């Protein structure tokens, strides 16, 4: 199973896709500032996906 | 309709990306072998590998 | 509409005035490697270098 997340106007967008078509009741939005998936990075550089 | 971002489906944008993870990965194997050997184990092991 | 300082754009200025900042960028690289290598990169650097 896999799980989208992606920014579109100011918000947040999700759905959920199993085999290769997409799970009924899964889809929601999130605010701009609320969203429960939090990437943690411990030594910040410029430019760069991910953290050392 | 999936306008955005979310043209061509979830595993699609999987597998492009999955390739910058690559340096991050060797280079976290290589720190975690002289303080805890299973501490970061690869992703291809099972109940008969040694450390 | 925009008088003298200001009669050939802003990216004109940054281009020209840029030339000024470099003994101060040598010298800065310079220091920072033998105290910490990795707290002063320098602007063509990405995810495969080594410090």
């Amino acid at each position: 199973v896999y799980t989208h997340i992606y920014r579109q106007d100011d918000e947040y967008l999700r759905y959920e896709e199993v085999e290769g078509i997409e799970v009924a009741g899964t889809e929601g939005s999130y605010p701009l500032t609320a969203c429960p998936y939090i990437p943690v990075r411990m030594v910040r550089l410029d430019g760069e996906d991910y953290g050392r | 309709e999936r306008e955005g971002f979310a043209a061509e489906g979830a595993k699609a944008v999987y597998d492009r990306l999955k390739n910058g993870r690559q340096p991050y990965e060797t280079r976290a194997q290589n720190c975690a072998a002289v303080t805890i050997p299973s501490l970061f184990p690869k992703e291809s092991d099972n109940s008969s590998t040694e450390y």
